[PDB]
């Protein structure tokens, strides 16, 4: 999202915020669309290079990995056994994360017409704790 | 019983492969395990290792060999100095010759010499146990 100014983002993207991804299903987490279903190695007319073939496989491997898991530098790095500071790739630092399921209770209708009818009331008490944190430089915590 | 005196192959003009080969590709600089572990030996020239050497004198190296090793390094201030047991001259275009040591490139390291490059004075204390006649029983027709 290379939006320059909020006056550039879709009305509802900046009203309620941009759309997050659905929870992993089979159809809701397809393989990367640019995912190769085949790979050609230009061969000779009546011979193939047994050693070239080998190599062909080594390259496709490196490609496949980038496609499926290391689409991120910080990611192609980690698989090298190294690490990259959130300062190497200018990524906001995730300080804390809370997740929970919100619930509530049903309200029973009791008049002549809506007796046997209910309305679910979702009241969920939650709490989130961001442990003390040392701010290296000036910035915002979102 | 034979002797052989040698000096480590320190040339005054050997350059680090990666620093002598101009454009660095992903394969040369990343040291991707998958790659190094799976393509043919690389044919290189005395030119990717020595500062003036012909593009034409080739030899086959193992991919990523430049990452398993490190040449010795001799400052230019030296290559103009006789008295240092180093390799001044350039290699020998030819494989063989440029491996089996080039003795002559050590002539300049010594002062005067009618005792070659090296001389030795040793007392060979041998002891053989036989079943020999004897000194008197051989000269004793008897």
């Amino acid at each position: 999202l290379t939006y320059a100014n909020p006056s550039n983002m879709p009305s509802e993207d900046y009203k309620w915020g941009v759309r997050v991804a659905n929870l992993k299903s089979i159809w809701t987490a397809p393989l990367p669309p640019d995912t190769r279903t085949s790979e050609n190695m230009t061969t000779g007319t009546s011979t193939i290079d047994i050693m070239g073939l080998q190599a062909a496989y080594a390259k496709l491997h490196t490609e496949q990995e980038r496609d499926y898991f290391m689409t991120r530098y910080r990611d192609i790095m980690k698989e090298f056994g190294g690490h990259t500071s959130y300062d190497g790739d200018n990524r906001p630092l995730l300080l804390m994360r809370s997740e929970f399921w919100a619930s509530g209770y049903d309200v029973d209708g009791t008049d002549q017409s809506s007796l046997g009818q209910f309305s679910g009331r979702v009241q969920q008490t939650f709490n989130h704790k961001v442990p003390r944190f040392y701010v290296p430089e000036h910035g915002v915590i979102m | 019983t034979l002797a052989v005196t040698r000096f480590p192959p320190t040339h005054e003009m050997e350059m680090h492969y990666l620093v002598g080969k101009e454009n660095l590709t992903y394969t040369d600089i990343a040291c991707d395990p998958a790659l190094m572990a799976n393509l043919p030996p690389r044919e290189v020239s005395l030119k990717e290792f020595f500062h003036s050497s012909p593009d034409s004198a080739k030899f086959k190296i193992a991919e990523g060999q430049w990452y398993r090793t490190q040449p010795d390094r001799v400052a230019f201030p030296y290559n103009a100095l006789d008295g240092f047991p180093f390799y001044s001259a350039l290699p020998s275009t030819d494989l063989k010759d440029r491996v089996l040591v080039n003795t002559n490139n050590y002539d300049e390291i010594f002062q005067s010499m009618q005792l070659a490059h090296w001389n030795m004075q040793t007392k060979f204390n041998i002891n053989v146990y036989r079943h020999m006649p004897t000194t008197r029983d051989s000269i004793m027709t008897s």
